[PDB]
């Protein structure tokens, strides 16, 4: 849905 | 030993008079003073540890190559899972490196997207009203977790004056009259407390009318006799029932109170008096099992539960006859029922975890009958938010080598067949050169532990490859092999092998898997992780000095306990925000909530298990054990922030001081040559990139792994 960046 | 520039460890003062008695066992605590983050002496320590850390990192010449690759590999468009309200569809979007996701809206499924709110001028808890005319969202004011809720009109993107303080994780649950919503805030700040230093107790369930001040909100529930009991809430898809869930600590267990909204004369305004709590039907009134409502047909509810079902199941009960509960979908004897979702008026989507891979079932809601079954490849499916009235279901698929696919399924018109709605792409990365597999590895006690292993196709198992292993092992958390941009850099440009280990204490095989790695059996978690490293070595992926281990929070505890017990096995260890003083954790901020998994040094039996693995209490010079004179600790980086109310930084600081004392500064000519440092963040995508580049640069150096173009 509102996901952080996949660092 | 990777590092050659010698190390000037700073003096750190020991208070030799601090001693505590735990049921006749004397434990000294000479770094007690590091528990105060605001004192002059603690701030000097931070300064001295930053200077040491910077000096070691300056020798790590691949930090900059790593950093630029991470930026390049993460810079791609990403779509969140869409959801529906009235006839609008909403989703999040990021071009690649925007600090926060932008919130979008469209008229039909085939419609053109418009920007509804762009924060890039931190934000959670986004919730759109039933008629799609309003949206509620949370802004983060501080360094703490506290959120403020505001509301916008979707027609012109204008704000309402409404401001709701003291929210943490509670989103707005809208009534179908569009007049307001339920939410679960903590009370206003009282005398003697301060926004930085307030606890989160006495949580309330409230109803907010649009266009009013927070001080007018209707009070539906609080319990001053049980200040630590916390809340979640929900409204039924038909709009008729408000559900309140009450929880105690970290357990998968909750109460269920139901309020029939159709029986109130003059709606929620009936409670204007207080008379302090509403007339809930208290369907479940103990903390014996988990219950989540999936559907209702009038007073007949379907629930997901773990009641006498450690792998979970679906049950049915009529609120007018609450003694009688009946199985709808029986517990599987092999697979965990992770989640369930009522869709397309009369169907159920069930998400099963079967040997740590997802399987989706589509069933009839009334009978429970199986209609289709879809096994999923290695990775994770998540984010099913469709409601019972919705005919299109969306979800997200992610894996180690798959940055993100959103799938779409029109269960009404073109059923059974998943179409791609959006697919993300990592730039300049050939995904076909790499693969992921699963093997099961024996732990100390014989239990088989599944692990995933990602590597370049066709490698020789000659011991030559650098290897990174990740795990967690607690709280019923399921560890899935998802996408990380920095992990791609490790695989491609460092020639690495990556391993994710599904150790005990997780939820992967249900509640029995969780209980076999908690409380008295916590040591099982460490033994499981050690076994996985031993397998990677004996099967010829890598060797002892070329294994790195990493983990965060309970995973940081994992790393620190494993390096204390088997330092010979690892070449690098990275613990992020770890729980390191297991005798004192429950005394700080919200650490008291973790006693359900760990136990507490207040009770004598629980102390006896905690003392054996507590990291700050088990640091020992490996070379003084008679058969392993050639062993030292791995090169170690402890990651934390100087201020952190989730996992207080005293944990990391005390460990760091203990390791530096015992291994480096207590003796004159230490065999310990591998560096022991902390990377301390003072006080966002670019912040996170710099932390991860530091950790991988340090790792490459420690494992003596060169860069590959």
């Amino acid at each position: 849905e509102n996901a952080s960046a996949p660092v | 030993s990777g590092f050659s520039k010698p190390l000037h460890y700073p003096p750190v003062r020991r208070d030799e008079t601090v001693v505590d008695d735990y049921f006749g066992v004397k434990v000294a605590d000479p770094y007690r003073w590091l528990e105060d983050p605001n004192s002059e002496e603690t701030k000097e320590f931070v300064d001295n540890q930053e200077k040491l850390a910077n000096s070691v990192l300056e020798e790590c010449e691949l930090i900059d190559k790593f950093k630029q690759k991470i930026i390049d590999f993460v810079n791609f468009p990403r779509c969140g899972v869409p959801f529906r309200r009235a006839n609008k569809y909403f989703h999040f979007y990021n071009s690649g490196l925007q600090a926060q996701n932008v919130f979008q809206m469209q008229d039909d499924l085939d419609g053109k997207p418009e920007v509804l709110y762009d924060p890039n001028l931190g934000l959670s808890l986004y919730s759109v009203s039933e008629d799609a005319k309003y949206f509620a969202f949370g802004i983060h004011s501080g360094l703490t977790e506290w959120v403020t809720i505001k509301i916008l009109k979707t027609e012109d993107r204008s704000y309402l004056p409404d401001t709701l303080e003291w929210v943490k994780f509670s989103p707005a649950i809208w009534t179908h009259d569009n007049k307001g919503f339920f939410y679960c805030p903590y009370p206003p700040l009282k005398e003697g407390e301060d926004h930085m230093t307030r606890s989160a107790v006495n949580q309330e369930a409230r109803y907010h009318f649009l266009g009013t001040d927070q001080s007018e909100d209707i009070l539906l529930w609080r319990d001053l006799e049980n200040p630590a009991h916390h809340l979640k809430c929900q409204i039924t898809d038909d709009g008729k029932y408000f559900l309140l869930y009450i929880l105690d600590g970290c357990d998968d267990a909750n109460k269920v109170y139901c309020l029939d909204l159709t029986k109130l004369p003059n709606g929620l305004e009936s409670f204007r008096g207080r008379e302090d709590s509403a007339p809930f039907m208290k369907l479940i009134d103990s903390f014996d099992a988990s219950y989540t409502a999936i559907a209702n047909d009038g007073s007949v509810f379907t629930f997901q539960t773990n009641k006498d079902a450690p792998r979970k199941k679906l049950v049915r009960v009529d609120l007018n006859n609450p003694s009688v509960w009946t199985d709808l979908v029986p517990e599987s004897k092999k697979d965990l029922l992770e989640s369930a979702h009522a869709v397309n008026e009369n169907q159920l989507i069930l998400r099963y975890l079967s040997d740590v891979k997802h399987v989706l079932e589509i069933r009839d809601l009334e009978s429970g009958a199986l209609q289709h079954r879809l096994p999923i490849d290695i990775g994770s499916v998540d984010g099913i938010t469709a409601r019972r009235r919705d005919s299109v279901v969306f979800f997200k698929f992610t894996s180690i080598l798959t940055p993100g696919i959103v799938y779409q399924c029109d269960l009404k018109n073109d059923p059974t067949q998943l179409k791609i709605f959006r697919e993300s792409v990592v730039p300049d990365f050939d995904r076909s050169e790499f693969e992921v597999k699963q093997v099961f590895v024996p732990s100390k006690d014989g239990t088989k532990i599944p692990i995933f292993i990602a590597a370049r196709k066709g490698i020789s198992l000659d011991g030559s490859h650098p290897c990174e292993m990740h795990g967690y092992g607690g709280f019923g958390i399921n560890m899935m092999p998802t996408f990380s941009a920095s992990r791609i850099v490790f695989l491609k440009h460092l020639g690495g092998v990556f391993c994710l280990a599904n150790i005990r204490g997780g939820g992967e095989y249900g509640e029995e898997w969780h209980k076999a790695g908690f409380r008295d059996k916590k040591q099982n978690v460490f033994d499981d992780f050690i076994s996985a490293a031993e397998y990677l070595i004996s099967s010829g992926y890598t060797k002892a000095r070329r294994v790195a281990i990493e983990g965060g929070a309970n995973g940081g505890l994992l790393v620190a306990a494993c390096i204390n017990q088997r330092p010979d096995l690892f070449g690098c260890a990275e613990a992020n925000c770890g729980v390191m003083d297991m005798l004192r954790f429950h005394k700080f901020t919200l650490g008291y909530l973790w006693t359900g998994d760990y136990g507490c040094s207040d009770k004598e039996e629980e102390f006896k298990w905690l003392i054996k693995y507590s990291p700050i209490h088990n640091v020992r010079r490996p070379w003084e054990q008679p058969g392993n004179e050639e062993t030292q600790y791995p090169a170690t980086m402890i990651l934390t922030a100087d201020h952190d109310d989730r996992v207080v930084p005293l944990h990391s600081f005390k460990l760091l001081a203990t390791m530096q004392h015992v291994l480096c500064t207590s003796l004159e000519d230490s065999p310990q040559k591998n560096p022991i440092i902390a990377r301390i963040q003072r006080k966002a995508t670019m912040t996170q990139i710099a932390e991860v580049a530091d950790r991988y640069g340090f790792m490459a150096k420690a494992l003596e792994a060169p860069w590959i173009d």
